[PDB]
């Protein structure tokens, strides 16, 4: 995480800005591992709501 | 590195064209510049001029 | 907006493509459409 | 065809390995270096518990729904007959079955 | 170009899919009528009005 | 094609100045050949319906015009389709009579055979009808060709003219052509073929086998089997149920023969139009009131037929459109499993009828093989001696009838 | 593929584009003019870029 | 007179021109290349050859060499090279490394069972035009690829699911 924020332009959602490293697989693979996680954090904010 | 590495012989060509153009290697004649879109490989031309 | 397609290998076969390019299109627009 | 490659692949695991150690390090190799460095690594003679184990996880769990008992009308549908009413050749083919197998216990 | 989608016509007549709009009628109706109803039950208190 | 330039108003020029030359040098006869490029009818189209256009107008204020003559010059031109052109142009008037020219007939072939030779040397030994009944369908300019050929492979071979046997091949290639194939590719267009023609010999329905060959040609990477045409179908249209259901045994016997000769894990890709063509048939049969299926039986079709013209006059092209309200949902499934029980044993049936014919399958593959072509009467005498009993039987019981 | 044939253009050169270090230091040279703080950790900043 | 591209053989006759006044080692097949390159004309050929050539001589030698010839073929064939692979994780190159060598070992033990299959010649994860691997396979005989059989297919599938 680099810099979470609330309310940019005025828009009614956040904004969580993550730094990323292109050398642990180089822009071409996908895990099942990563997919997973991915699925839990985009469902922990309408669970949190 | 590799980019680097090959073009030094460029730069011995356009230091004395009379050396390498008799010693075997063949006129070099054109050189294509290859990359993403705005990669700025006009600046690394200036180098060698 | 001056104008990828995969009706020309169902219908009409073309295939005028080696494999790896065309498996490397794959992977990336997979990470391209789940990540980006 | 999928199980057969897994099956395949779940037995020259240390060849797998050797290749994947020696491409690591010169990125290139010759088809006949690789035949040497594969043939290096023979196959196990025999199954420990252990191979046993990588074995069985070569299979699948793929479901293929018309398999054995589900070869005939309903194919295993379970919604199928509250949708669809029965055509006439799966009526033909209960009949000639009824009779024969009704004429099992009389042959 | 018949439709291939058939489910059920047995108890009802159903397509594959459609699992939901019982629910979206069952909303939107309950909803239109305590609206009018609360219309209603205020008018009724200011007739000289 | 004189009359076709892209600059501003030329065509209309040159059409003007061969009358003006015609009417000078009356009478006359003016022929325009390629007239099927230029008057084509007028649209609105590109650019070029700008200026094309207007040089055709030219045209048709010359033949008819004003004036209301100009002596009465008679014009012909040579166009190779009628309809293609405006009815302006073609309109009586413009152009009174309207003469065919088609490909030489029986007659036509008899005499220009013998014409084309006048000033050709050759020998006493040829009977022209031979070759006017040997080469039916070819163009005038295709006999000159085959002359030219013949010739030709005289003065490669050394004499000076051709007996009958070379320029009888000199036809030949010039109809089938004249590519190296393995010789394990070989033996499968052996097999596949030599199955087709017991199958067509042993089927009481089917026609006589006409000739079959393995060389394949510029267009077809197979061997072929042929069939003597049977006019009466061919001009009334009566095929009947019989006949359909023997076509089905036969389109897929190439396939029930190569599994059989080559073991199952060899079926190849050659199979790919027979079974496209067995598809053809087994959906013919429904849509022709021909099922079984009770509903269908001597009732319906599969749909509703409509008809739209092909590129012919005569021709028509048939669709059917099937809908809800016309098969019910339970019936499509019907006519799919009715479909395919034909299909499947079909199969099934071919391959026992091949199974019990095993010795004739292979002496007419051997033959083929060291043949590369054969003519119909071998295959009926290799059958005759080598095929199973039952089924020469069968095929003597239905020898005589004219139309099964 | 006239302009390929041998002595005409024989070598083309790859540019990639630039990593970590190579976005910061383009960033560092582009604002040497502009008003900026002297403590920005321009390395951080092309990490998340 | 229409003419379009050589077969097989149209092919060998250029490269033995082109490659007639340079030398080349004895392993070099120079038919078994002419075969693997279907779909070039004349030129193309020439510019393979060429820089063959100018990659030789930087390598301090004269002689072609198999990997030289590969070179050539791999700058127009593929394409030109790119950076190698980051090294700083085990994920990069494991994967694309197994993928490899899972394709070669399963071609290699069919090619042992039934025969249909192809040998395998080379095997690279170096990043070159718009791919990171290949594993090249040695193309047959035009009468080879006129038919498709049924066990065929069936290791074409396999071999699709290997990697």
């Amino acid at each position: 995480i680099a810099r979470v924020s609330v309310c940019p332009l005025n828009v009614l959602t956040g904004f969580t800005l993550f730094v990323e490293d292109e050398d642990k697989n180089v822009n071409a693979i996908l895990t099942r591992s990563e997919l997973e996680g991915r699925m839990v954090v985009h469902l922990a904010g309408r669970c949190a709501e | 590195d590799e980019v680097k590495k090959e073009i030094n012989e460029i730069i011995e060509y356009l230091r004395n064209p009379a050396l390498l153009r008799s010693r075997g290697v063949a006129r070099i004649g054109g050189v294509l510049l290859a990359g993403a879109p705005g990669t700025g490989k006009t600046l690394l031309a200036k180098a060698i001029a | 907006r001056r104008p990828n397609g995969s009706f020309k290998e169902d219908f009409f076969g073309s295939q005028r493509d080696e494999v790896h390019e065309k498996n490397q299109v794959v992977y990336q627009l997979t990470r391209h459409a789940i990540t980006h | 065809c999928s199980e057969d490659v897994l099956g395949i692949l779940a037995e020259r695991q240390e060849a797998m390995w050797a290749g994947i150690k020696a491409l690591s390090d010169r990125k290139e190799l010759l088809g006949s270096e690789l035949r040497d460095i594969f043939d290096a690594h023979p196959a196990a003679t025999s199954r420990d518990r252990d191979a046993r184990a990588e074995l069985a996880a070569a299979k699948l769990d793929m479901t293929i729904f018309t398999e054995g008992a589900n070869s005939r009308w309903p194919y295993g549908i379970e919604w199928l007959d509250d949708a669809y009413p029965k055509p006439y050749w799966v009526q033909q083919q209960e009949a000639e079955a009824a009779e024969a197998q009704a004429k099992q216990p009389a042959a | 170009p018949k439709r291939r989608r058939w489910l059920l016509n047995n108890g009802s007549w159903n397509f594959w899919f459609n699992f939901d709009k019982l629910y979206s009628e069952e909303i939107v109706t309950t909803w239109i009528l305590e609206s009018l109803i609360q219309t209603y039950k205020y008018l009724h208190k200011n007739t000289e009005l | 094609a004189e009359f076709i330039e892209m600059y501003m108003g030329l065509g209309a020029a040159r059409v003007r100045d061969l009358f003006n030359t015609a009417r000078s040098v009356a009478p006359c006869i003016i022929f325009i050949d390629e007239l099927d490029a230029v008057g084509r009818q007028r649209q609105g189209g590109g650019r070029s319906n700008d200026e094309r256009d207007n040089t055709v107008n030219q045209l048709l204020t010359e033949m008819d015009g004003f004036e209301a003559e100009q002596q009465g010059i008679v014009v012909m031109g040579a166009t190779n389709r009628k309809d293609v052109l405006d009815a302006a142009l073609t309109r009586p008037g413009r152009f009174d009579r309207s003469i065919e020219v088609r490909r030489p007939d029986f007659q036509g072939r008899l005499e220009a055979v013998k014409v084309h030779l006048r000033d050709k040397p050759v020998a006493a030994e040829i009977d022209y009808v031979s070759l006017a009944s040997l080469m039916g369908g070819m163009s005038g300019a295709q006999i000159a060709g085959v002359a030219n050929t013949a010739c030709f492979l005289a003065s490669r071979d050394g004499r000076s003219e051709v007996n009958q046997t070379d320029l009888t091949l000199a036809v030949e290639q010039a109809k089938y052509g004249r590519r190296f194939v393995g010789a394990g590719r070989k033996k499968r267009f052996a097999v596949m073929e030599a199955s087709i023609a017991l199958a067509a010999t042993l089927l009481p329905a089917i026609e006589p086998v006409e000739y079959a060959t393995i060389i394949p040609s510029t267009r077809s990477p197979l061997g072929r089997t042929v069939l003597k045409p049977h006019v009466g179908r061919y001009t009334t249209g009566v095929w009947t149920y019989r006949y359909l259901r023997e076509q089905l045994l036969v389109a897929l016997a190439g396939r029930a023969g190569e599994e059989l000769v080559l073991g199952r894990d060899e079926l190849s890709s050659l199979n790919q139009h027979r079974l496209q063509m067995a598809r053809q048939v087994a959906w013919k049969i429904m849509n022709s009131g021909m099922s079984s299926h009770p509903d269908y039986q001597h009732l319906r079709g599969l749909g509703s037929n409509y008809f739209d013209g092909s590129s012919e006059p005569g021709r028509f092209q048939q669709t059917t459109v099937v809908m809800d309200a016309n098969q019910t949902r339970s019936e499509a499934v019907d006519a799919d499993m009715e479909v395919e029980g034909l299909l499947n044993g079909g199969y099934k049936q071919v391959f026992e009828l091949l199974v019990r014919n095993r010795a004739a399958l292979d002496a007419l593959t051997e033959l083929l093989l060291e043949r590369e072509k054969i003519s119909g009467e071998e295959v009926v005498q290799v059958v005759e001696e080598l095929g199973h009993p039952e089924d020469l039987a069968r095929r003597a019981q239905w020898a005589g009838y004219e139309l099964l | 593929s006239a302009l390929i044939r041998p002595g005409r253009f024989d070598r083309i050169i790859y540019m990639p584009l630039p990593d970590a270090l190579g976005r910061a230091k383009i960033m560092q040279v582009h604002a040497r003019n502009k008003a900026v703080d002297p403590n920005i950790n321009w390395y951080e900043v092309a990490r998340a870029m | 007179i229409r003419m379009p591209k050589p077969d097989t053989e149209g092919r060998l006759e250029i490269l033995k021109l082109h490659l007639r006044n340079k030398q080349v080692a004895p392993d070099v097949d120079l038919l078994q290349l002419a075969r693997d390159l279907p779909g070039l004309v004349g030129a193309d050929l020439a510019n393979i050859v060429n820089e063959a050539a100018m990659t030789a001589v930087r390598s301090g030698r004269q002689q072609l060499t198999a990997r030289d010839i590969y070179a050539g073929v791999d700058r127009f064939t593929q394409g030109e090279v790119r950076p190698s692979l980051p090294t700083a994780h085990k994920l990069p190159v494991l994967c694309f490394a197994a993928k490899e060598i899972g394709i070669a070992l399963v071609a290699g033990e069919l090619r042992d069972r039934y025969g249909r299959v192809e040998l395998v010649e080379r095997v690279s994860i170096q990043p070159k035009g718009r791919a990171y691997s290949r594993t090249m396979f040695q193309r047959g005989t035009d009468e080879e690829y006129q038919l498709m059989t049924r066990g065929r297919l069936l290791d074409r599938i396999r071999l699709a699911l290997a990697g």
